[PDB]
């Protein structure tokens, strides 16, 4: 099956270097972009680099450049993020993700498990999840709501926002990829619909296992930028 | 003499059929869309040109979307192609480099293939590792695999060059059925659109109607003077065209039982490789070896266009559902967008 | 002017037939290899000789003088002279290419890719740029003076005898006899071990070796003599010289083309 | 202007076109053989000699030179729907049992086995799709053939033959009447063995009539052939 | 070959009790179909350039 497994957290001090890596078995990695996205403690996720397949295109986020370097092995299937100069805001889980890009495709589709480190002591798409918590009951209709900045609706008619759910003690697992459609195991009862601006990810018919974080991520332009993130919650 | 007693027995059977196919026929296509205006003159540009491909191609297939096809080339490559970007979807390489037809799902989760290998490969699209893997192999047919065509993810028909068509369901990979009747190699099949009912055109110069489910023949069209290269569905599922080695394509309808038109003319005497029609049915396009496409007013018999732009032998061509475009692909290892 | 008109219709004929090789390698997609981009730059060397050098060798023998100018001039001769050794310097890898696909049939067209290729065309023209350009350029600044008349317009160094033999030998001479052991090599190389291919081949050969000789050495014979001698060559024959040299560049197609049958349905 | 998926899926297709490329390129050095001839004619002896349903592919290394061959006898159908595959090969090795001068066939009555590969032969040299292909010739079972020549005259097989009754006299005959078939002297070469089983002989023909092929394809590239 | 043949007269004889209709309403029913849809068929008109995907 498919695992991404990382490893190389701990507790750095601060100044220092670490080196994240992340093992890849049971599918094609050599043929998936890799990101690293962050995810400090008290706050929701936060893109923080990409690699391409081939690694022809690199990407960093503003606050990581020039500090960190990500980098792929494809005969050993793993991936690694060397971080230079830590600070305290570094401190954080550390998730790999695959995603593949073609025209149908799912991106973003798989998390890792994730790793902890530790660090002792303008023109960026802004997505706005306005209701951070949401008390609801099971069998009940819910709807969380996004906005964005800019409009994320593109020329060719694809409209780029991507909705994760994070349940309690997991990693983040793909629900909706751009807009409306649903992803693979993906129960039905999600649902996707937006116009340009503002999205609503409607939850018909609530269970049990549907309560945690529900993020937004544009996919229109780099940086990726998630929303605060919208907690659901049982009674 | 039990042999000539049944001889002579099918000679006034095929007498009969004869008399009652003159029977119903008080006129012609020609006669009754006499008045009707002429389409007049089709021009076709190549939007786009999908490169890639080394060597010959020998079949194309267009996706419910019609947005993805997917080409088969000598070279062992399957190649599903984005033809709005010219994008490369995918690349499939091939165990047996020797294809000559190629299938797109419905639902767009498989492709298939075959060819001189004698079997029929199933490659599902939709994996979680990310890859094209090989679903299925059928095997079976003792001749080489002309065409195929799915009637959605669990069944796949199947014409081959043992003179026998084949209904499988690919999950168990057994032959549910097998449609015999033919004297020649069967060089192309066509599903109907509501998928009860296919026709098949082999090398006795015959096109066979098959039942999918009954698994007989329901009616026999003769009328070609060589082997029936291609055969391809009106929209309404009440007519075929069939394209042949003679220079003429012929309209053939089911419910008259016979040939209702010609489409021939002088200057061109190379046969046809590959028939389909407009959404419509107004326009029929029509593949040849003088590395040409022609495009002929259905309901009046007259060349309504050319589509030249191959340099070699146009192989083959396909309509998108909507009708928004025709592909061509050709041994000149090039597939052409035309609008 | 009736010269200045049978020059103009060469001239005319040497820029269609390039333009002609140049169609033929881009329009039709079967001519794409990596053996027809040599035939591409050396196209394009006869087309530059065709469209500006001989023109302006037209109205220099239809005056009888120069009038341009002296900037002018040098950059007439530094642009004619490596476009010319650029011409010899692609005909050279022609006949190695040629040589080691025949000698090493199985190992040689394994190893030669489009990055070879552009790297001897490459090499090819700044070895020649190198060759030529400077020192026509700059004679005048590194003795501090120019002893060429302002009338006529020739190179400075060609009354030097050492520089005169060494671009001699250099440009014309070395490649000559390359050039002749290597396709003598593939004459040879060609005869079936396991005939009318060979004596087909034979002929080509000499064809071609016979065109780039009766049209590159008179010239290079009359500045061998010229350094030793300068009243001895009168301008008629220098005309006649530079002539020879241009018609070269006019039958390269001729010579070349024609003999890929492909090249001459697509004509 | 793109969007970044839109980006990144371009990105995916020039990786696809790279691979492509390369496939390209590697199976254009490869060899590519045919493998034709009449059933029983020694076809099994050949593939038997190069190895150490459907169409069988042998995969084989001479010399560091890779070679497939491709054996289509299995095929029942009509030969003009699927010959038009095999139009780019680098050669066609055509097998002929010499034994089978007298023998006649067994489908067919008094139709003998040797005319009927020299008009397979005829069929498959003047076809219109291997007008530039060559043919290696692998002429079969000569001990039987010299056994049975002592006994048996080619007389029965070429009434017009003006030779004796020994086996190289015979043998060049066949040979002959085999070559002249070629109607296409100029465009194409064809190369005779008698498949010799002694050393791995015939291998060694293989490589060099393939190595004779390659250089007159290198000079037809090369623009002087 | 008298099973081949028998199954050959029997295939005849449910292929010659079929029902026909008549060769004109046959084509008239086609000449209906194809005037039904005329309108849909990009291929016998053009669709304007922002309508086309291969042209925009
Ligand atoms: C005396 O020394 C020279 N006189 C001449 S005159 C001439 C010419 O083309 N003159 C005819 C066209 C008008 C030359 N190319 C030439 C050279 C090379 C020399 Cl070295
Ligand atoms: C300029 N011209 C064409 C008259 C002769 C020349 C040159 C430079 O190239 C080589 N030097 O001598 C032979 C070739």
């Amino acid at each position: 099956d498919v695992q991404l497994v990382e490893s190389g957290g701990g507790l750095v001090q601060p100044g220092g270097s670490r080196k994240l890596s992340c093992s890849a078995s049971g599918f094609a990695f050599s043929s998936f972009g890799m990101h690293w996205v962050r995810q400090a403690p008290e706050k929701g996720l936060e893109w923080v680099a990409y690699i391409s397949s081939g690694s022809g295109t690199i990407y960093y986020a503003d606050t990581v450049k020039g500090r960190f370097t990500i980098s792929r092995d494809d005969p050993k299937n793993t991936l690694f993020l060397q971080m230079t100069s830590l600070r305290s805001e570094d401190t954080a889980m550390y998730y790999c993700v695959r995603s593949i890009y073609y025209y149908g495709s799912s991106p973003f589709d798989f998390w890792g498990q994730g790793t902890t480190l530790t660090v002792s002591s303008g023109s960026d798409i802004v997505m706005t999840q306005a209701t951070s918590s949401v008390p609801v009951t099971p069998g009940e209709s819910v709807s969380i709501s996004c906005r964005s900045s800019k409009s994320l609706l593109h020329s060719n008619g694809n409209t780029y926002l991507y909705w994760f759910l994070q349940r309690p003690g997991q990693s983040p697992q793909l629900l909706i990829y751009r807009m409306s459609n649903l992803a693979s195991g993906v129960p039905d009862r999600f649902s996707g619909s937006g116009s340009g601006t503002a999205f609503t990810l409607t939850i018909s018919r609530l269970e049990a296992e549907d309560v945690g974080v529900y993020y937004c991520m544009q996919h229109l332009e780099y940086p990726l930028t998630f929303g605060a993130g919208t907690k659901l919650e049982l009674k | 003499s039990e042999l000539d007693q049944l001889r002579q027995e099918a000679e006034q059977l095929k007498n009969q059929i004869r008399d009652a196919r003159k029977a119903c026929a008080d006129a012609t296509l020609s006669q009754i869309t006499n008045n009707i205006d002429p389409v007049g003159r089709i021009q076709m540009r190549t939007r786009r040109t999908l490169r890639g491909h080394l060597a010959k191609i020998y079949a194309m297939h267009w996706g419910t979307d019609s947005r993805l096809l997917v080409s088969a080339s000598q070279d062992g490559k399957l190649i599903i192609w984005d033809s709005y970007t010219t994008n490369k979807v995918h690349a499939i390489p091939l165990r047996s480099s020797w294809v000559m037809t190629c299938a797109y799902a419905p639902s767009g989760n498989y492709v298939a293939c075959g060819g001189l290998d004698n079997i029929c490969s199933i490659y599902n699209l939709k994996t979680r590792e990310g890859n094209v893997r090989v679903s299925r192999e059928l095997a079976g047919h003792t001749g080489y695999l002309s065409c195929c065509r799915f009637l959605d993810d669990n069944q796949i028909v199947t014409s081959s060059g043992d003179t026998t068509c084949a209904l499988w369901d690919i999950e168990t990979g057994q032959q549910t059925t097998t449609f015999t009747g033919h004297t020649g190699d069967v060089m192309s099949l066509s599903l109907a659109p509501d998928t009860r009912l296919f026709v098949s055109g082999a090398c006795d110069a015959s096109a066979k109607l098959w039942d999918v489910r009954e698994g007989m023949c329901r009616q026999t069209f003769t009328g070609h003077e060589s082997d029936i290269n291609a055969i391809c569905f009106f929209p309404n599922g009440n007519a075929f065209a069939t394209g042949s080695d003679d220079a003429t394509c012929r309209l053939f309808d089911l419910r008259a039982d016979q040939e209702l038109m010609t489409y021939s003319h002088d200057n061109i005497i190379c046969g046809i490789t590959s028939v389909s029609f407009s959404k419509s049915g107004r326009l029929l396009l029509a593949g040849y070896d003088d590395f040409n496409c022609n495009v002929w007013d259905a309901l009046k018999a007259d060349r309504a266009g050319v589509l030249a732009g191959h340099d070699n032998r146009v192989s083959c061509l396909g309509v998108t559902d909507d009708g928004m475009a025709v592909a061509t692909g050709s041994w000149d290892s090039f597939l052409k967008i035309w609008n | 002017v009736f010269i200045a008109t049978v020059t103009g219709s060469l001239s005319l004929v040497t820029v269609v037939g390039n333009i002609l090789v140049m169609l033929s390698i881009k329009v039709n997609r079967q001519l794409q290899t990596v053996n027809n981009y040599f035939l591409f730059s050396l196209a394009c060397a006869d087309l530059i000789i065709g469209a500006f050098s001989m023109n302006l060798y037209t109205v220099y023998i239809i005056k009888g003088y120069w009038p341009l100018g002296a900037v002018v001039c040098d950059l007439w001769l530094a642009l004619d002279y490596v476009v010319s050794n650029a011409s010899v310097m692609n005909l050279l890898i022609i006949s190695f290419d040629r040589y080691f696909c025949v000698t090493k049939p199985l190992t040689y067209p394994a190893r030669r890719t489009t990055k070879m290729a552009g790297l001897m065309i490459a090499a090819a023209w700044v070895l020649s740029f190198v060759l030529w350009a400077p020192a026509i350029l700059f004679w005048q600044f590194v003795v501090g003076k120019r002893t060429v008349p302002d009338n006529q317009c020739f190179i400075q160094f060609l009354s030097n005898p050492a520089v005169t033999f060494g671009t001699a030998i250099a440009a014309f001479y070395l490649p000559v006899v390359i050039m002749t052991v290597l396709y003598i090599h593939i004459s040879l190389a060609s005869r079936s071990r396991v005939a009318a291919r060979e004596r087909k081949v034979t002929r080509t050969i000499f064809a071609i070796l016979l065109a780039f000789i009766l049209t590159w050495t008179p010239y290079n014979v009359m500045v061998l003599v010229n350094t030793f001698c300068q009243s001895c060559i009168p301008d008629t024959v220098w005309s006649i010289g530079y002539w020879l040299c241009y018609v070269n560049s006019t039958i390269n197609p001729a010579c070349y083309a024609l003999c890929n049958a492909t090249f001459k349905k697509t004509f | 202007t793109l969007s970044a998926e839109d980006k990144a899926a371009v990105e995916r297709s020039k990786m696809i076109d790279r691979n492509l490329r390369e496939d390209g390129e590697k199976a254009a050095r490869e060899v590519k053989l045919l493998l034709l001839g009449a059933g029983e004619s020694g076809k099994n002896t050949i593939v038997k000699q190069m190895k150490i349903t459907g169409i069988v592919e042998t995969h084989f290394t001479f010399k560091d030179l890779h070679f497939k061959m491709f054996d289509v006898g299995a095929q029942r159908s009509e030969r003009k729907k699927w010959i038009h595959c095999f139009e780019g090969v680098t050669a066609i090795i055509f097998c002929v049992a010499l034994s089978d001068y007298d023998l006649v066939l067994a489908e067919d009555e008094e139709m003998n086995r040797m005319h009927a590969s020299m008009k397979l032969f005829d069929s498959i040299c003047n076809n219109k799709w291997f007008t530039d292909t060559s043919i290696i010739l692998f002429l079969n079972k000569k001990d039987l053939f010299e056994e049975k020549i002592k006994k048996s005259p080619l007389t029965i097989c070429y009434p017009e033959y003006a030779g004796s009754n020994t086996y190289e006299e015979a043998a060049a005959y066949i040979q002959c009447q085999f070559e002249d078939l070629n109607k296409r002297k100029d465009t194409k070469e064809i190369y005779t063995h008698f498949t010799c089983s002694t050393d791995t002989k015939n291998v060694q023909f293989v490589f060099d009539a393939v190595t004779d092929v390659i250089i007159k394809n290198n000079l037809k590239d090369c623009g002087l052939f | 070959s008298i099973a081949q043949a028998r199954k050959l007269v029997e295939q005849l004889k449910m292929e010659a009790n079929i029902d026909r209709i008549k060769v004109s309403k046959a084509a008239a029913d086609l000449m209906a179909y194809c005037e039904a849809h005329a309108k849909e068929d990009p291929l016998l008109t053009p669709v304007p350039a922002s309508e086309n995907p291969f042209r925009e």
